[PDB]
C-alpha cells in the first residue's frame, strides 16, 4: 500500500509506534489504541508527501493541507508530528529545495570532524536547524571511505560503490536528489581456476551449495551446542567452519569404515561356510568310498549286508542335501559381498579442486566483511541481517563521490585541516587541529559541541592520532578496542578496449592456496569506459599493502590473460590501487563485528560525552561530544547509508540538546 | 536440526576440539583405522579363494542317482529286517527310515514301530540305540 509502504521504506513498522517514538509521544503510546492510530496515519501519510517528492521541503503547513478528516482536525497533533519527523531526519534530508530560506540567526556552534558521508548528512541536518556548523577535514576532498577516481573518461570507485537494495534504504531519496547513475548489478559470477580454466557448471553448484551448507552447520553449532567459547575464549567463524569442515571429513571416514566393516562381517561369514564345505565335502568323498566298497559285495548277500548298501546310500544322499543347502548360501553370501563391493561410499568429503573453489566463496565472505574469517565474532558476524533492504543490488555509474560533493554544497568545510585534539569541558569545546601541508599552522576551534565522525580505524591508533582531553572514559575506548575494523582494497584497470564478457558484471580467480584466497579473487565490470576493479580481501589485503603497484598489476594481468589469452589484454592505459589500511585518515576500510565483540558495542559507540563539573557542586552537564560514522550504528554498520543515517541521528540529538525539543 | 549431510554431534564437537591437535589425531586413528581394515580384507578374500580352490569339483562325483520306488504296502521279510536295523541305527528319525527302506512311506514305519513293538523288542532296540 501507500502509507503503509511509507513507513517501510523508512525502515519504520506501520502499525506499531518505536521506541523512538514512544519517547516523544509518551501520552498516545499509554494512551487508548484509536489515537495511537491516527497518530500511526499522520506519520505514515507525513513520510509519503515527503517520499513522492523528496526534492522539496515538506513544510507542516503543506502538510496538513493534504490531510483529510479526521486526522487533521488535531493540528498540535500533527504539528508534533511533522516536527518530529523533521528533527530525527525523517523528512527533509539530505538535498532538498528549501521553501523558507535559512533563517540568519543562528543559535549554536558545532565543529564536525570529518566530511565523509556521515558528518557530511550531519551537518546539513544541523544547518537545516540553525545552527552554525564548520567540518574539519584533513584529505583534500569530501568523502571520506567514498572516493572516485577520475582521470579523463575513466570513473571508478575505490571505496564505496554499491547501492544495497533500494527498498527501506535512504539512499533512494539520495539518488532521487542527486544525479546517481544507478545499474543493476548482474549477479550471476562465473569462477575460472587458477589456471584460467572455466569452473564447470556442475561444480560450481555443488561447492556453493556446500558453502551455504556449511555456513548453516557453523549457525547450528553456535545455537544448539551453545559452541561459543573455546580455550576460555570467544569462538570465531573461522573456527566454527574448521570444524564443522573436519567433522564432515571425520563422518566420510566413518561411512568408510562402517562400509568396510560390513564388508569383513560377511568376508567371515563366507570363511566360516567355505570350511563348513570343505569338511563336508571330504565327509561325503569318504561315504561315497563306503558305499561304493559296500555295494560291490556282490548279491546275494544277507540282510546286514544289504543294510549296509542302503544306509551309506542313505546318509551319503543327506550328507549331499546338507552340502546343496550350504552351496546355495554361498552363492546368497558372494551376492552381498559383490554388492557392497560396488558400493563404496564417498572417498574424500572435499578434493583438492572443490576445496580451493570452496575457499573462493570464503574469500568472498571476507570481502563482505572486510577482514578473514578468523576474526568474526560466530555468534554475532550476522546480526545486521535481518535489516537488509530489499530489491536488486546496484552501482553507481559516475562514480558514487557525486553524493558526498553533493551533500558538500553550502557547508563550511575546512579541508587540509587534520584535528590533533578534542578538547570538552563542562563550558564547552575546543578542536585543535593543524594544515597537513605544513603541520606548522595549528588552528583553535571553539564551539558548544563537537561531532566526532572519525573513522574506527582512526579511533584504533596506538599511539593516538587525535587526543582527547580529557581521555574518552573507559567504556568508551574498551568498546573501541573490541570493536573489529577491517580492511579490503581495490585495483582499479582502465585499458583502452573491452575484452571481457560485457554483459558479466563479476567473475572469479580461484587462488590455489587458501593463504592467498583473497588475492585478486573477484573482477568487477561496472562502467561505461572499459574498467575492471579487482578485489584484494582477507589475510590478502593487509600483505598487499606492501606490494608495489606495478606487481599488484602485473599479477592482475597474469590472472586475466590466463582467462582471456595472453594476446587479448593489452597493458592498462592508467591503474590505481587502494592501500586504506595505510591511509591515516581511514587505518581500514569497515567495521566489522569481532569476535569478544557484539551489537552493543556499536551502541555504546555512538553513546555520547558528558564532561564532568567545572565547578564542584555545580549541576550536571550537558553532553559535549558526540559520535556518527558507520561504526555507531548498530543495524547497518560498514555501510554508506549506515553513516548517513548516524549523520542523521546525531544532528537530531544535538538539536534535541542545544536548540529544545 | 543440522543441514542434511552435516553431522555434528556434541559428542564429535568437543573431541575435536578437546585439544590443540585433536582434529588431525582423531582423522589419523581412522586413517590408520580404515587401513587394518582394508589388510583384514586381503587376508580373508585370500584364506576364501584358497578354500575355494578346494571346492573344485563340487561334490558331483560323489552324489548317487535319484531312484524312485512304488510305496508299496507290504512287508516282506527283507523290508522288516531293514527296518529293525534301521531302528537300531537312526532312533525314533521315521524319515531316514523311509528312505533306507525304499518302499515304505513315514507313517508306514509309525505303524510298523507299534505292530511289531512286541514281536521285534523294538522298545530293547531303542534302547540299544540310545548307548552310543
Ligand atoms: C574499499 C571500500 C569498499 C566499500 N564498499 C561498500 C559498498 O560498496 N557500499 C557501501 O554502502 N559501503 C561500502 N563501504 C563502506 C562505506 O564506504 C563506509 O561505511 C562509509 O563511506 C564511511 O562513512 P563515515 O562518514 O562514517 O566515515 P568516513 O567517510 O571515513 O569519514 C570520516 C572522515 O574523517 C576524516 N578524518 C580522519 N582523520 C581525521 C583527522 N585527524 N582530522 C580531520 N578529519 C579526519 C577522513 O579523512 C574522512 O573524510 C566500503 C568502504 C571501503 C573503504
Ligand atoms: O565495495 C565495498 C562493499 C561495501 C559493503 C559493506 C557492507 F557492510 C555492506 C554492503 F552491502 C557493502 O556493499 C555491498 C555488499 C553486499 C554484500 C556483500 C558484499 C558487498
Amino acid at each position: 500500500s501507500g502509507v503503509e509502504g511509507a513507513a517501510f521504506q523508512s525502515r519504520l513498522p506501520h502499525d506499531r509506534m518505536t521506541s523512538q517514538e514512544a519517547a516523544c509521544f509518551p501520552d498516545i503510546i499509554s494512551g487508548p489504541q484509536q489515537t495511537q492510530k491516527v497518530f500511526l496515519f499522520i506519520r505514515n501519510r507525513t513520510l509519503q508527501l515527503w517520499l513522492d517528492n523528496p526534492k522539496i521541503q515538506l513544510t507542516f503547513e503543506a502538510t496538513l493541507q493534504q490531510l483529510e478528516a479526521p486526522y487533521n482536525s488535531d493540528t498540535v497533533l500533527v504539528h508534533r508530528v511533522h516536527s518530529y519527523l523533521e528533527r530525527h531526519g525523517l523528512i527533509n534530508f539530505g538535498i532538498y529545495k528549501r521553501i523558507k530560506p535559512l533563517p540568519t540567526k543562528k543559535t549554536g556552534k558545532v565543529i564536525i570532524i570529518g566530511s565523509g558521508v556521515s558528518g557530511l548528512a550531519a551537518a546539513r541536518q544541523l544547518q537545516s536547524f540553525g545552527m552554525d556548523v564548520t567540518l574539519l577535514e584533513a584529505r583534500d576532498r569530501v568523502g571520506g571511505r567514498v572516493a572516485t577516481f577520475r582521470k579523463g573518461n575513466y570513473v571508478a570507485d575505490l571505496g564505496a560503490m554499491v547501492v544495497t537494495g533500494l527498498g527501506g534504504n535512504p539512499m533512494a531519496v539520495v539518488s532521487k536528489q542527486v544525479n546517481m547513475e544507478l545499474a543493476k548489478i548482474k549477479q550471476k559470477c562465473p569462477l575460472y581456476e587458477a589456471n584460467g580454466q572455466a569452473v564447470p557448471k556442475e561444480k560450481d553448484e555443488m561447492v556453493e551449495q556446500e558453502f551455504n551448507r556449511l555456513l548453516e552447520a557453523t549457525s547450528y553449532l553456535s545455537h544448539q551446542l551453545d559452541f561459543n567459547v573455546l580455550n576460555n575464549k570467544p569462538v570465531s567463524l573461522g573456527q566454527a567452519l574448521e570444524v564443522v569442515i573436519q567433522l564432515q571429513e571425520k563422518h566420510v571416514k566413518d561411512e568408510q569404515i562402517e562400509h568396510w566393516k560390513k564388508i569383513v562381517k560377511t568376508q567371515e561369514e563366507l570363511k566360516e561356510l567355505l570350511n563348513k564345505m570343505v569338511n563336508l565335502k571330504e565327509k561325503i568323498k569318504e561315504l561315497h568310498q563306503q558305499y561304493k566298497e559296500a555295494s560291490e559285495v556282490k548279491p546275494p548277500r544277507d540282510i546286514t549286508a544289504e543294510f549296509l548298501v542302503k544306509s551309506k546310500h542313505r546318509d551319503l544322499t543327506a550328507l549331499c542335501k546338507e552340502y546343496d543347502e550350504l552351496a546355495e548360501t554361498q552363492g546368497k553370501l558372494e551376492e552381498k559381498l559383490q554388492e557392497l563391493e560396488a558400493n563404496p561410499p564417498s572417498d574424500v568429503y572435499l578434493s583438492s579442486r572443490d576445496r580451493q573453489i570452496l575457499d573462493w566463496h570464503f574469500a568472498n565472505l571476507e570481502f563482505a566483511n572486510a577482514t578473514p574469517l578468523s576474526t568474526l565474532s560466530l555468534k554475532h558476524w550476522d546480526q545486521d541481517d535481518d535489516f537488509e533492504f530489499t530489491g536488486s543490488h546496484l552501482t553507481v555509474r559516475n562514480g558514487y563521490s557525486c553524493v558526498p560533493v553533493a551533500l558538500a554544497e553550502g557547508l563550511d568545510i575546512k579541508l587540509n585541516t587534520a584535528v590533533r585534539q578534542v578538547r570538552y569541558t563542562a563550558s564547552g569545546c575546543e578542536v585543535i587541529a593543524v594544515n597537513t601541508r605544513s603541520t606548522s599552522q595549528t588552528f583553535i576551534y571553539k564551539c558548544d559541541a563537537v561531532l566526532c565522525t572519525l573513522p574506527l580505524g582512526v579511533l584504533k591508533q596506538q599511539p593516538p592520532a587525535v587526543q582527547f582531553v580529557p581521555p574518552l572514559p573507559e567504556w568508551k575506548t574498551s568498546a573501541v578496542q573490541r570493536m573489529g575494523f577491517g580492511n579490503l582494497n581495490k585495483v582499479v584497470l582502465c585499458f583502452d578496449r573491452v575484452f571481457w564478457d560485457p554483459s558479466v558484471n563479476l567473475f572469479g580467480h580461484v587462488g590455489s592456496t587458501t593463504a592467498s584466497r583473497g588475492e585478486l579473487f573477484l573482477f568487477w565490470n561496472l562502467y561505461k569506459a572499459p574498467i575492471l576493479l579487482a578485489l584484494v580481501a582477507g589475510e590478502a589485503a593487509g600483505i598487499m599493502e606492501n606490494i608495489s603497484d606495478d606487481v599488484i598489476v602485473g599479477r592482475c594481468l597474469a590472472i586475466l590473460k590466463g582467462i582471456f589469452g595472453s594476446s587479448a589484454v593489452p597493458q592498462p592505459k592508467e591503474t590505481v590501487v587502494s592501500r586504506w589500511r595505510a591511509d591515516p585518515w581511514a587505518r581500514g576500510s569497515y567495521s566489522y563485528v569481532a569476535a569478544g565483540s557484539s551489537g552493543n558495542d556499536y551502541d555504546l559507540m555512538a553513546q555520547p560525552i558528558t564532561p564532568g563539573p567545572s565547578i564542584p557542586g555545580a549541576p550536571q552537564p550537558i553532553p559535549r561530544l558526540f559520535f556518527a560514522g558507520e561504526h555507531t550504528i548498530r543495524n547497518y554498520p560498514a555501510t554508506v547509508h549506515g553513516a548517513l543515517l548516524s549523520g542523521l541521528r546525531e544532528a537530531g540529538r544535538i538539536a534535541d540538546q542545544f536548540l529544545g525539543a | 536440526k543440522p543441514p542434511k549431510g552435516m553431522f555434528l554431534s556434541q559428542e564429535d564437537v568437543e573431541a575435536v576440539s578437546a585439544n590443540a591437535t585433536a582434529a588431525t589425531t582423531v582423522l589419523r586413528q581412522l586413517d590408520m583405522e580404515l587401513v587394518s581394515v582394508k589388510r583384514q580384507i586381503q587376508n580373508i578374500k585370500q584364506t576364501n579363494s584358497a578354500l575355494k580352490e578346494k571346492l573344485d569339483g563340487g561334490i558331483e562325483p560323489y552324489r548317487l542317482p535319484e531312484v524312485i520306488q512304488k510305496c508299496n504296502a507290504r512287508w516282506t521279510t527283507e523290508e522288516q529286517l531293514l527296518a529293525v536295523q534301521a531302528i537300531r541305527k537312526y532312533g525314533r528319525d521315521f524319515q531316514a527310515i523311509s528312505d533306507v527302506i525304499g518302499n515304505k512311506s513315514v507313517v508306514q514305519v509309525k505303524n510298523f514301530f507299534v505292530n511289531y513293538r512286541r514281536r521285534f523288542n523294538i522298545d530293547e532296540v531303542l534302547q540299544e540305540w540310545e548307548a552310543e
